[PDB]
């Protein structure tokens, strides 16, 4: 039943007595559900150390992974160029899933097309699909550039992107002058960050490789910035603002911040802003190229050093205090522009925040996961605050990245209890947080379920989740936040310290039981 | 109105396509005529999408793993292949269930084989077998395994049925191989078909020789209800008040035991004809179980459906049906009295997958709201035969509508509300039109039954009459 | 006992068995504590409507007030001018309390002096104290200006500020040309916002009243902005940024954002930034003067219209969409500068956020409290979102403000269940939230206890608190947030929607009981 | 270090003051000599502050309401006057307690008369009587009412003792008027004195004729412990393990019943001599109860104090004291072994109120840390008499030190750590020096006893050796 004045959604409508009775009747009659004591015993067993060893003995089964496939990163890279349509050669289900993922994260329209290859394409290839798709896309959505990536179907059947695009141009399906950069993005290799890297390398090669004769390094007095797979608009904004404050000419390649943050004024803008083709063409003339996330931009680094002849600096991701400082020093050295007083004041403000919150941040144990550059930057920042990262997990990381993170940890006394796991999933992390309980988790929305499991063991065993990373589905507008630079560090510090304080307030709200510590001032 | 105006609009929208694409798309757009009962002469459906036109359709893997097999809670479903599909489809569908996740229920978890280059080159049958071993090791309370194939599995020639048979024999467990490669078919409909065939071949007939279950003359099985936000529950309770016994529930909050016990029921109540008509017809031929379609959207449709179900049983069930209708009359009458004045005269455009574009029309009309256009992602010509009689004259019908097409149709028609998926939501919100997700109920619900009608009306009023839609224009512009 | 590897603070050290037993025997032996059933019955009685009726019959007793006294606002106003020392004439305990309050809110050094008037000054006055204090302050801390306010002791004994300052100047204790503006701030009149108004009026009169002969309105092509009692640095920053984006010359009077946000670079800056004396002197030359918080700037408005001859516009606080639009239009009309496209884009982005979060924000019931302008702006914004303010409380509001808020509420269908209370305290609000439970509270840290009280009645009766306002003691760095303009609206919207989502996640975390609605995507 | 350098520093700091202020402040700064016993010959304390010098001192209302009367939980304390006083002092002091807030305990609550213009002009005695009636109506479980006067109450002709007398006689309740007007005295010390006189006059002697309480030769009363962060609790348990019975603790987590029962105890254990030596001496004179000081800061002071209290009793208590010392020896030994190497050689400077500047020196020395400077906001000459023999040679002593003075001294001596209140915390933090709040224990604690020693060492280590202090200089500047 429903009351017209107070209508209940699923929660709490299904906790009504009639619904509870009907559910119990269904379960007792036709489910053949295991007895509750058996369920509790099995859950308790899954919370033990022997189950953890059995879980870490996994080699073939992946449970709750923390990575996506390459064409997702390829689409994100393609969305960062002016009037550019992402075009995934293969099946349309992949494109539907990519659009759903990006829509649920950004809450913004995401444009992407496919040529909808079917079994006929599996038997005879997808050249006709590519031709018809390019013609239809250009005729309908009128893009200035079509950026082609691939699904696994095309990669397995070995579709030749170069031959297909060339034949489409020669047969007149698209104009010969129309830019159609392409990239092979096999989903069985790497993750979405690798797809972003491949797509960027393809676009840069298309716009540069044949025009290196007239290029002189340092001619346009600019610095190239390659952001990589980035899902926080605040990071693009903060990098642009910091470079503008220092008085440094720059060219931010693959900037999607406008198309993912369009205004709601009564009209739908399919394209908005983005890196221009002139910027891509003039990129080799820059002084140098800086990769914000070098641990998944290796192919781009190889192409830039080999072709553009740019001495790409060895810089970590500009996260935290020391690494942001190093990035600023390097950019000042390359450009010759001194660091202004505004950035010094912002850095001092961040240090003041650290000194204010150090008493609450010290000694906290965190289990964190995400992308390699993001994870290593977060670990560095946590070590800057006196926190103790305990379980560091990166599903798409490699051995070199693990060695670098181990070297970072060995440089701080707060990293003595830290262990880095690569190739592991969130079920491994569930076992780890059950056996070696940290104070908090840091990661994407998928960690919420883990917290639920911990709360089933007990309130004293619950591990609260802090949502930093990608994707965040259960919260609104967190994608507008910043993680890079001093502003990003300030945001992360505020979020962490307030999470600690909120948990402490929750634990001491019990009246006449634990409220002696329910302090007004913290 | 103005059928000629609608036809001219269709022509003007189609003008931008190339010749072949325009010719193909002309057959998928139509002006409704209720007198016509053969939609094949009016529209075409269930055909391949035009390349590079930003379609909204999914794949067969979405229709099998995400739609049919996924809600089954006591089963472990392995997304056999690369990591992307299971990750994108993990917990994206609000098929509600009751259970301890990770111990006896596994709906919201992502099991995958995580194919690498080595698995592509050398195969993955050994990986699949030893993965089944690990699954039995770590999840002892699972009541069966399904293996949903992705595109490479069909491409590289992995022999998964043999592996499933051998491993199931060796562990005395039900292992169901499903060949739901995304390149098969043109949409999720073939995924539905493949999942139904898998259920028929490997699960449904396991208790053919078992005559232990006690049967009553009032045994019904709810087929094709996936418990989005709880809809199935909101329906089942009504069937419980009518005196019927719901033995099985497919597949939302469904158990493999319910699927096994289904052939023992006396009647099948198919909610989603599109997804499970295959299994319903197979049950009709093999076991003699009659089936009927029903609709619980809005007071009128739910009352008519309850009377129709009561007609297939004795007089006691009819008396109980009249009792339940009388009991629930004041609630929906009050809901109508509160919300119909706020929604009188509002025009709606719909675009959902294969059932809801026609099932929700009655609920909208119960609030005095008229639908000026509908369409389907993947429906067949029988679905259009059904919906063409449920719309008014000179209303727009679209099959596999593209983003540009749908946007232009809205710009011309200018409805007060649009109901579609997440991929159209923000597009249409930025154009200043209220939007409701008709797949996930915009993270609200249920909408089925008398309890769901109140939620539906409240959501429609809160979105249609929200102040935010009056502030899109800057006062200085 | 303590474990050297895991040392426990008060919580949870006092939850140990020995401590619990020692508390038990203490209570049973020597406390003569009332029986527990008596305590529960009395608490339950305090949660009823009859207790509410008795509570609202209060005439002489104030329990848990939500306001401070005038000299606090006077000190905050004085801190906003260049190298200006706040000087409170009276007792030093007041200055200690003011400094402690401001340090606990801003987590920053706060400078203020007193003349330490004692019993003798009650029979002789504070002339000698004023002279010696002015001399000592100028000699030691070297300010360019000393802004004098008063405590209640001086107000009750009727110390003449003008005569005291004039005599101190005449007798050589301070130079005759040294600016010493003064203001009477009786603590038994109004609240801290009234003190801010009085102090600003005193400073403006001191710097203008005798030099209005050569002043011409609109000669310097600037717009004066009077912020009022403000405790969010982000609002100063956002007003500056919005006026700079518009290309509008402005003079922000009483700007404390720098001295309250100094960097931590190894040196202590007692003074930082602030409004200059030249700006104060040239203020009459401005085109017009805009009061951001008119409901506590009435005396300043009277002085500005009477002396400066400025036609102060009738503008509400620039909180939320419509009022920010009105403020921007008025500034454009006054200055002749058209609104740029950046502000239009920011407004459209705020509207997009509203359209994204409207489903979760609609119908929510809020009990909010704070200052009059802040409360009315928050109510307006909540009505823009489709939310329902139910208990609107303003301890320092008046009848005209109540009428204005009632007119605002009557202009929206969402204000049908809204009641405005003036002169009430937080005990009244506790009764209200017990008898007519809202979904959330919005207010300062003092509301946390109310939440605790509600949690004692039951988890289904708990009312979560959202910390917007002043003061915030139990959280860190919230004073850096923004409440004005589109940026402030975005921050408020994100905070509200995420509070709703966090409460929903907490309510549906129980396994096999309420987890069916524990959706990954919201 | 280098006595002559310290005098030169004192002179250089003093040069900036005018002649009167410089002459006054010269008497409040001293170079400590442990041989000197009479502190009157070196430093002058408990004098009026110089106007306009940014002192840290509070008022008598803070010393009475905030310090003595406030922690009493079952009493309702009315801040009679304008609204600011209670609001600034509400829950600012971490005197912990156990109770149902708003029902049987009222510590974190703010009760005030909220004086307006009409109350200043025409008085507030009638408002006071009405307020007492409302308090009795709305809080029936309160066990007494105190009325703390603010500045206007003393200034205007309010007569609150008469009102308290009549209302208490009518209501059969204890109503205690306290004249703690902030202009009385020069600091919180006179507030302490006035509160002690109020306790003596109105509360302490109510059970003089009552002899129903059972007495034990091991009855002790904790005096001057206000349970900051649970400090008193961490002490009481130790006194419970020695075989003693603690009838009362004043006043943190204190009840009016404990205050009434105190004249029945056999020994008084005065923690804070400065605040409640008056009541201790009055009890000694009137009831013959001996009193003695104790120190539970650090293992050495705690062990010495426990041995002294045991010596005040018979042989069994001494034996139990030996067992408790042996039982707690390994714990603090492990704490020392873990934390002393990380804190060896660190120099500290302290500026706290009346007791803590000297009471915490032993704990720092137990970790190998030297106090090079100390001072008091409001102490008397006896506190300094104790401090000189507590401190080392050539260390600085300051009384009512000003902000400029303290900053200059810190910049010259350059300590590794500073312990003071909130008003100096951020000032010294921006200069790049670790800071610990010694009033509220920086929202940590307890620091008393063996359990508190671990927390003290951990806090000192985490603040002293924090990385944040190594990052105040930008690499480019
Ligand atoms: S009462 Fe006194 S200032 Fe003895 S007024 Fe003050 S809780 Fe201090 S050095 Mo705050 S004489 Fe207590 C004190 Fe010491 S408030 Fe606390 S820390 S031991
Ligand atoms: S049509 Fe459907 S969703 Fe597409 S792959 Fe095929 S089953 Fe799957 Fe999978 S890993 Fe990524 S998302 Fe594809 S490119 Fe392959
Ligand atoms: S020295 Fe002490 S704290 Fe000061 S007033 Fe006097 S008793 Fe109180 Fe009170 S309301 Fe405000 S804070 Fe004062 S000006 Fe009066
Ligand atoms: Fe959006
Ligand atoms: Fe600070």
């Amino acid at each position: 039943s429903q009351q017209v004045d107070k209508i209940k959604a699923s929660y709490p409508l299904f906790l009504d007595q009639d619904y509870k009775d009907m559910l119990a009747k269904k379960r007792d009659g036709f489910e053949e559900k295991y007895p509750q004591d058996k369920i509790d015993e099995v859950f308790q067993w899954t919370t033990t150390k022997e189950y953890q060893e059995l879980n870490f003995q996994r080699e073939a089964l992946t449970v709750n992974p923390a990575k996506a496939c390459q064409p997702l990163g390829a689409v994100l890279c393609a969305l960062g160029f002016e009037k550019t349509m992402p075009y995934v050669h293969g099946s349309q289900g992949c494109v539907a899933y990519f659009r759903s993922y990006f829509n649920r994260h950004f809450r913004e329209p995401v444009s992407c097309v496919s040529d909808s290859m079917t079994e006929d394409a599996a038997v005879f290839g997808g050249q006709q699909n590519m031709k018809d798709g390019l013609q239809n896309c250009k005729a309908t959505y009128k893009p200035d550039m079509i950026a082609v990536s691939t699904t696994c179907m095309a990669e397995v059947i070995g579709d030749d992107l170069n031959a297909f695009i060339n034949n489409s141009k020669k047969e007149g399906f698209i104009p010969d002058e129309f830019p159609v950069p392409f990239a092979h993005t096999p989903s069985f290799v790497g993750s979405h960050v690798t797809g972003w890297d491949n797509m960027f390398e393809g676009i840069a090669r298309y716009f540069t490789l044949k025009s290196m004769d007239d290029k002189v390094v340092g001619s346009n007095k600019k610095i190239n910035i390659v952001p990589g797979f980035e899902t926080y608009l605040g990071n693009f904004r903060v990098i642009k603002r910091m470079l503008s404050e220092m008085g440094v000419g720059y060219s931010l390649l693959s900037d999607p911040e406008e198309v993912l943050d369009t205004p709601a004024d009564g009209q739908f803008r399919m394209y908005a802003g983005g890196t221009t083709q002139e910027e891509m063409k003039d990129a080799p003339n820059a002084l140098n190229t800086v990769l914000l996330q070098p641990w998944h931009l290796e192919k781009t680094k190889k192409f830039v050093e080999g072709t553009w002849k740019h001495e790409v600096p060895k810089l970590n991701i500009p996260m935290g205090l020391d690494w942001t400082d190093e990035f600023l020093m390097k950019v000042s050295e390359i450009s010759g522009q001194p660091i202004p007083a505004s950035l010094t004041k912002e850095r001092g403000r961040l240090v003041d925040m650290m000194t204010d919150s150090h008493t609450w941040l010290h000694g906290k144990r965190f289990a964190l996961w995400g992308d390699p550059d993001f994870v290593m930057g977060l670990v560095k920042f946590l070590l800057e605050l006196g926190c103790e990262p305990v379980h560091i997990l990166c599903h798409n990381g490699n051995k070199r990245w693990k060695k670098a993170v181990d070297a970072i940890l060995a440089a701080s006394p707060y990293g003595k209890n830290a262990t880095v796991y690569i190739g592991k999933d969130l079920w491994h992390l569930r076992s780890l947080v059950f056996t070696d309980k940290p104070d908090f988790m840091i990661g994407n929305s998928y960690g919420k379920f883990i917290q639920r499991d911990t709360l089933h063991k007990g309130k004293e065993f619950e591990v609260p989740l802090i949502r930093i990373g990608f994707p965040i589905f259960d919260r609104h507008h967190l994608h507008r936040s910043t993680t890079l630079g001093y502003e990003g560090a300030m945001q992360i510090l505020t979020t962490l310290v307030n999470s600690i304080l909120e948990r402490l307030d929750e634990e001491t709200r019990g009246m006449q039981a634990t409220d002696y510590n329910h302090d007004l001032v913290r | 109105m103005s059928r000629e105006e609608v036809e001219s609009l269709i022509q003007e929208v189609l003008e931008v396509y190339p010749e072949k694409a325009r010719k193909d798309r002309n057959k998928h757009l139509a002006v409704n005529d209720p007198a016509v009962t053969q939609s094949k002469k009016c529209i075409i459906s269930n055909k391949k999408s035009q390349p590079g036109l930003m379609t909204i359709r999914g794949c067969a893997y979405a229709g099998s793993k995400g739609v049919v097999w996924g809600p089954i809670k006591d089963m472990i479903h392995i997304s056999h292949g690369p990591v992307g599909c299971g990750q994108y489809s993990r917990a994206g569908r609000r098929n509600y269930y009751i259970g301890t996740t990770g111990v006896n229920a596994f709906v919201t978890m992502n099991f995958t084989s995580d194919f690498q280059e080595k698995d592509i080159v050398f195969g993955g049958d050994k990986k699949l077998a030893k993965l089944i071993d690990e699954v039995e090791t770590l999840f002892p309370l699972n009541k069966g395994i399904s293996v949903q194939s992705e595109c490479p599995i069909g491409l590289i020639g992995d022999d998964i049925e043999s592996v499933s048979k051998v491993k199931g024999a060796e562990l005395s467990k039900t292992i169901v191989p499903v060949r739901c490669e995304g390149f098969r078919g043109v949409s999720q409909s073939l995924g539905h078909h493949i999942a139904n065939d898998a259920v028929r071949d490997w699960v449904l007939g396991k208790r053919d020789e078992d005559t232990t279950f006690a049967s009553t003359p009032y045994d019904v099985a709810i087929i094709g209800d996936y418990n989005i936000g709880g809809d199935a529950w909101s329906s089942r309770i009504l069937l419980e008040e009518m005196g019927l016994r719901c033995v099985a529930q497919w597949s939302g909050d469904g158990s493999i035991s319910e699927i096994e016990l289904t052939p023992k029921v006396k009647l099948n109540l198919v909610h989603c004809y599109r997804s499970m008509n295959y299994i319903s017809r197979h049950m009709e031929e093999k076991y003699g179980i009659p089936w009927m379609e029903y609709n619980f959207f809005g007071p009128t449709k739910t009352i008519e459906s309850l009377r129709a179900i009561a007609a297939k049983f004795d007089e006691s069930i009819q008396k109980k049906c009249e009792e339940v209708i009388a009991k629930y009359k004041p609630e929906w009458e009050a809901v109508v009295a509160k919300y119909r004045p706020r929604l009188e005269g509002k025009r709606v455009m719909l675009y959902i997958g294969g059932l809801r574009p026609r099932h929700v029309i009655g609920a909208y009309e119960d609030l005095g709201m008229e639908v000026v256009g509908t369409g389907y992602e993947f429906a067949h010509n029988d679905d259009y035969d059904r919906t063409m009689k449920e719309m008014g004259d000179s209303t727009l019908l679209y099959d596999d509508v593209t983003g540009y097409e749908f946007e232009e149709f809205v710009k011309r028609i200018k409805p007060d509300l649009i109901g579609s998926g997440i991929k159209e939501k923000f597009i249409f919100q930025k154009m200043g039109i209220p939007f409701r997700e008709m797949h996930s109920w915009d993270y609200s619900g249920p909408y089925h039954g008398f309890d769901g009608f109140a939620i539906f009306a409240r959501d429609m009023d809160m979105t249609l009459n929200n102040p935010c839609w009056k502030k899109l224009q800057a006062p200085w512009e």
